[PDB]
């Protein structure tokens, strides 16, 4: 158990380091053209 | 009563250290791919 | 010249990608994997269930009230690998 | 005799120490969860 | 440094308290040892 | 808390008043790790 | 604690210093333009 939870908070101390750095608003703004994209096929599926 | 007990607890403690172990290594491995995709791809883009 | 460095980060972008189909590979392995475990501890369960009521039918409630405890343990386990199955199917659609 | 008493006071020690240093109140709630499931196969048994 | 000198006064406290659980291991060993004197004593008085 | 419901299930009140006490305990460490995430935001915050 | 408290009293120290000798008033000028700046995408929100 030991072994095993140094291992776990290396994992969540690097998983908490790249969500906190690099986890940048660009990336929201890719999910809202993802969105977009969605709504533009439901349209299309709407239309035929 | 001391080995069913014994037997229990060995095996309930090697499948859950064993499956722990398996999903910290397939997510430092989906880290790494961010890390490599961030790291490298950002770098050699801005390069060209 | 920057036309070179360019190509050849392009190059190594081809390795990286490789080594990313491979770790989709490998994620997906684990996932099937854990579905069968779960898979078959839930057809064990229902074994268990069906030895339940033999000894019910035999009148034998003290090997019933045991072959339900085997039942609980293996739905149990069948949620840990679901719970396990999860944090795959999430980093399988991740690194997908 | 002497000999005999001699091993009979080891091993009485050695039971004091056993229940004394490490007789800890999880293995009464280990019995109260074997009495739960006891309980619950005798549910089974009256429902079957 | 005032870290290396608490961690130094905790590494101490954990030899100490080990020797505390000695302490309570002995201690759990005589009460034991006196519990079954007198219980021998008083099945040798039934005896007479 | 369930450690609690299943003693007061079992009649136990002892050890269900012990293992609020394990809750309290746990929850007051919780409360004293988010005062310390709160300094930890800000300086993130003051960094970034 | 005493050698926790001496780090502790040096942190304050330099953080009294910091705040003090530099918490110069352009800093309330870049707040009042960061602000501004606030209101500004605000009412391009109403705008669109």
């Amino acid at each position: 158990f030991e072994r095993m939870e140094n291992k776990v908070l290396d994992m969540e101390a690097t998983s908490q380091a790249a969500g906190e750095l690099a986890g940048f608003g660009i990336e929201n703004q890719f999910a809202q053209l993802e969105a977009s994209s969605g709504v533009e096929d439901e349209l299309a599926a709407l239309k035929a | 009563r001391n080995l069913a007990a014994l037997e229990a607890k060995i095996s309930e403690a090697k499948t859950k250290k064993n499956m722990l172990q398996a999903r910290a290594k397939a997510a430092k491995a989906n880290a790494e791919l961010q890390q490599t995709l961030g790291g490298l791809g950002t770098s050699s883009a801005t390069s060209a | 010249d920057p036309e070179k460095v360019l190509e050849q980060a392009v190059i190594d972008m081809q390795e990286d990608l490789v080594q990313l189909r491979q770790a989709v590979a490998r994620t997906i392995a684990e996932e099937k994997r854990t579905e069968q475990r779960l898979n078959q501890d839930t057809q064990e369960a229902k074994k268990w269930e069906d030895r339940a009521k033999l000894a019910l039918t035999n009148g034998e409630e003290n090997l019933a009230r045991e072959a339900l405890a085997r039942k609980k343990s293996l739905t149990d386990t069948a949620a840990a690998y679901q719970t396990q199955l999860a944090q795959q199917r999430t980093m399988s659609e991740n690194l997908r």
